[PDB]
């Protein structure tokens, strides 16, 4: 997904699927559309839900990636708190 | 079947989960995070998300709401100071659109303790009678003995 | 920051994958990469070329440009060296540069970018180091 700004409905579906690869790919697809500068908050609860505690680095690294380029803007699955869904289980 | 089990810290959520999964009473630590496990009961495989109840984590439950078929809300029946707080958490949880049709099962837990509030008392304090929009049930439990646990899984499976 | 962005480009006229260390160059990243890397960063087959008041360091790989951009600078050796280390890391993820395969490993490359250059200051990376993260 080079740059496709309407694809956020499919990404939500792909983000949790019971297959780790699909989830990684989805979250990756979100990153590439934001970096170009395209739509991203719809997904947030889905994105945040699988990855949170785990020591399994790749999804964690992917989520960690998305928190330095848009964390502030996206708020469906995060909202505003001191120990946000950016860092609460990332302790 | 997808299940979300929450409640305030120390209610007994992880004790419940691992009693169900291992038939064992484990020595818990506060859960900073979740535990997720699959349990077989009578041809149903329940995937239970036990999400820690301390404040930081409490702020995160909303990410586990979506796709939830049923909600186990664990209450420490012996703690009277925090029952109002439980009531407050649970009431706005009931207002959550992703939790809209999910089956609501309250566990009044630590029923084994001498001064534990009764399930009826808890039902009045949590305002359970006022839920008309979906299925609810309250069950007295003791997670250490295992009492009431499977009666819960039973009720849940009949959603 | 001294290093605005670290960016992999396709001279299709767009930034294929790119990294904004702290929220500044979002959409900005794509326009710079899209115009300048097409002209060889406006180069002549010189690693440093500066255009529209932004220093572009680059290496061509196919129809693609691996690009480092700065608009400030601390030392000569350093800018090349982060780009260089990046160029060891990029074929591990994408088998040279190529827009479709670059696109698929947005996460891989992007993560390396954060790791390599942190808050615009050129840290160091290596293919083994990269592994712990994507594990």
């Amino acid at each position: 997904m080079d740059s496709e700004p309407p694809s956020e409905i499919s990404l939500k579906n792909d983000l949790e699927k019971g297959d780790v690869k699909s989830k990684t790919e989805a979250l990756k697809k979100v990153i590439i559309m934001i970096l170009n500068g395209e739509k991203l908050p719809g997904l947030l609860m889905t994105i945040i839900r699988f990855v949170l505690p785990l020591q399994d680095h790749t999804i964690k690294k992917l989520l960690l990636v998305f928190w330095e380029i848009v964390p502030k803007t996206t708020p469906d699955g995060r909202l505003l708190h001191e120990m946000i869904l950016v860092c609460d289980a990332y302790r | 079947m997808r299940i979300l089990m929450v409640g305030l810290d120390g209610a007994g959520k992880t004790t419940v989960l691992y009693k169900l999964k291992l038939g064992e009473v484990i020595t818990t630590i506060p859960t900073i995070g979740f535990n997720v496990e699959t349990v077989q009961y009578k041809n149903i495989s329940f995937t239970v998300w036990d999400v820690g109840g301390q404040d930081r984590i409490r702020s995160l439950w909303r990410h586990y709401y979506r796709n939830t078929e049923g909600v186990i809300f664990v209450v420490d029946s012996n703690d009277r100071s925090r029952i109002g707080e439980a009531r407050e958490v649970m009431q706005r949880m009931l207002n959550e659109d992703e939790l809209r049709n999910a089956a609501w099962l309250v566990f009044a837990n630590k029923q084994d303790l001498p001064e534990a509030m009764s399930a009826a008392e808890i039902t009045e304090k949590l305002g359970l009678h006022s839920i008309r929009n979906r299925p609810w049930f309250i069950q007295a439990t003791c997670a250490t003995s295992g009492e009431g646990l499977y009666e819960g899984l039973e009720w849940l499976s009949n959603s | 920051m001294v290093l605005l962005a670290a960016a992999v480009c396709t001279k299709a006229g767009k930034a294929i994958v790119s990294r904004q260390f702290v929220e500044m160059t979002r959409t900005r990243i794509e326009g710079l990469l899209a115009a300048f890397p097409k002209l060889m960063n406006t180069g002549k087959q010189h690693t440093f070329v500066e255009t529209e008041s932004v220093r572009y360091v680059y290496q061509p790989m196919e129809k693609l440009y691996m690009v480092l951009i700065t608009t400030k600078n601390s030392n000569i050796l350093e800018d090349l060296e982060t780009l260089r280390l990046f160029s060891r890391v990029i074929p591990e993820y994408c088998r040279a540069l190529e827009e479709n395969e670059i696109s698929e490993h947005c996460f891989d490359l992007i993560f390396a970018f954060d790791e390599i250059v942190a808050l615009g200051y050129r840290e160091n990376v290596n293919l083994a180091q990269i592994r712990t993260f994507t594990e």
